[PDB]
């Protein structure tokens, strides 16, 4: 949930030029900030899911029932963040 | 321009003050102007050019009045302050005072303002027929080097 602030129109030191340059700087910083924060959170979520798969699988590995090994295979399917919805 | 403003005795109150002029200690006057429409065409083009001077006047110029009133101060300057105080029938103040390198547009506008001024001058200006070089001591005959 992000909001672009605004450039106050009545007061400015130079006009169209410096307000465009300040808008360009603020928008480039906002763009790279939001993309880095998104990539940070997606890398966090994928790291935690790949971490919990191993601790899940090692504890489910021992038993030999068919429902057990089917749960092992379903929960040992590999995941990417683009494969996670299905 | 004033006899367009149709009046009774105000035409007279204007004319008797106006017409008698003094140049080089000499009083002259020109009577009986029936104010035909032939002056109205020569006045319409002055009206056109004043409209265009207004519309193409830059932001530096009307600012330059107020800025020089704040920087310098003079009685002579005051006379112009008295005209701008006596008529305030426009009052449309502009927004920006930054002048952030609009300088080619400023040149273009100032060239236009000067050219409209040249048009009004070409109205009011009559052709030089003679150029004096040598004058008699009587101021009765004088030599010129130019014939229309």
């Amino acid at each position: 949930w992000y909001t672009v602030y605004n450039i106050n129109d009545p007061w400015d030191e130079n006009g169209y030029l410096v307000t465009s340059i300040n808008k360009l700087v603020y928008l480039g910083k906002l763009f790279v900030t939001l993309n880095q924060s998104w990539s940070k959170l997606e890398k966090v979520a994928m790291s935690q899911i790949v971490t919990t798969q191993n601790h899940l699988s090692g504890h489910l590995r021992k038993n030999e029932n068919f429902n057990a090994v089917y749960s092992q295979r379903v929960l040992q399917t590999p995941l990417t963040g683009q494969r996670v919805e299905s | 321009l004033i006899a367009v403003h149709r009046e009774y005795n105000e035409m007279q109150t204007i004319i008797d003050e106006l017409c008698s002029i003094q140049y080089r200690d000499v009083l002259i006057k020109l009577p009986d102007i029936v104010n035909d429409k032939q002056s109205m065409y020569s006045m319409k083009t002055a009206c056109i050019s004043l409209s265009m001077i207004t519309a193409m006047a830059p932001d530096i110029v009307r600012t330059y009045i107020d800025r020089l009133t704040l920087e310098d101060h003079s009685m002579l300057l005051i006379k112009c302050q008295e005209l701008l105080s006596k008529r305030t029938t426009l009052s449309t103040q502009r927004c920006g005072q930054l002048h952030a390198t609009d300088i080619k547009d400023e040149l273009k506008k100032i060239k236009s303002v000067l050219t409209m001024i040249d048009q009004i001058n070409s109205l009011t200006n009559e052709k030089t027929y003679f150029v004096v070089c040598d004058v008699s001591a009587d101021n009765r005959m004088a030599t010129c080097i130019y014939k229309n």
